[PDB]
């Protein structure tokens, strides 16, 4: 994963 | 869309997230880079696993792909097709997360995992939910990782949409 | 249950296959999308003409449905109630499939057929077979295909316990 | 009433139960005869392993519970005050079940956990929710089981409005 738009 | 065991089946957590506006844009196939199921019972544990890792370790509001897929030839519902995921900043709000559970860097997923992702999205636009000009991409063209795999995206590079 | 011809009497070929847990909580109303019955001695042909299909050509590893139904008013044991069927990836393990032997798209099944259909289930919830809050669904609810034929996806949509 | 962590934090499946009419004239003390828990984030987690016991494994419509109780002195909501559930054949549609998590054949829960319980069953019928001169009753006192534990039933043994 990668939150944040 | 048909072939998909729904949250209730396998028994997901309650949660409340940001809606999704469809259609999307964006298609990003994704590997977990964890263990894999080949038999339902096993499966409907391993999606609840992966849920709760998001939840509680994370700190994110649900699990951040919107459908999974496992080796047993059935597709999983996470988050859905109305609710944002959370895997790549700035593209979240406008894609929609298809990963595949296990790891496959080396060793690609069986015929019958394949076929299932390919069926869904197929659906997907199909129906409206990704727009007719959608892009297909891999995790690492727009995140800073190594997913989903050499061997997967090797594979994927010749599916439709693709781009590069 | 009573009004049931065994393997045995229709001739089946031996296998070992993976055993069901009961009860099941789904009830799934399938059909063979093929030809038809109506006197006992052709049924128990085409039984055994389903039989090999499943194991020569799908290779699968027996019958992949629970009971099938012939339109001279019997009902005969496909894999039965101890054992895995193979026809909804995902659910396989938690249901028990019935399907009639035949095309019904357009033409429903005859009386005779219908009637000892509702009796097997209905002797199937009482003698615990399936919870006593199953859930009735079709084959096109769960899984990509168009069985069990619409014809006979109205008639059973009024029946008991139906999910929808 | 004051003290209770809602479903909603807890992470509490979806479900739709069979509703209660209150006031109740029954109150109905349960142990689980489990594991127990003494720190938040850990409760929070045992609450949720066993209301999928309930609707995995009893086949039940939801966890049987309409409160619990955490040896963290908190108050975790199982079915709530308006949904009936499902302990006590007979007493059900007409009774609250509190139980607490653990096993209390022996030891008794801290005393973080009892005050927990008494405040909320004054909270109770202060509020209409339990009839003015309801009966509070032991588990084993309308059933074939031995719940809630001797420890512990002869405890409530002397709070109020108790049947004996």
């Amino acid at each position: 994963a990668x939150k944040x738009x | 869309c048909p072939g998909i065991v729904p949250r209730s089946v396998w028994g997901a957590r309650e949660t409340h997230c940001p809606r999704m506006t469809l259609p999307a844009k964006y298609g990003i196939i994704i590997h977990t880079a964890g263990r894999t199921c080949n038999i339902s019972d096993e499966c409907r544990l391993l999606v609840r696993d992966i849920q709760s890792f998001y939840i509680d370790r994370l700190k994110s509001c649900d699990i951040g792909y919107n459908f999974l897929v496992g080796q047993d030839g059935a597709i999983y519902e996470g988050v859905g097709w109305n609710v944002q995921g959370s895997s790549t900043p700035g593209y979240d709000d406008i894609a929609l997360g298809i990963t595949f559970m296990g790891t496959f860097t080396g060793i690609p997923p069986n015929a019958a995992a394949l076929e299932a992702a390919q069926d869904l999205i197929q659906c997907a636009m199909v129906k409206g939910y990704l727009t007719p000009n959608y892009l297909l991409v891999g995790h690492s063209d727009v995140a800073r990782t190594l997913s989903p795999g050499q061997a997967l995206y090797n594979i994927i590079s010749t599916w439709p949409h693709f781009k590069h």
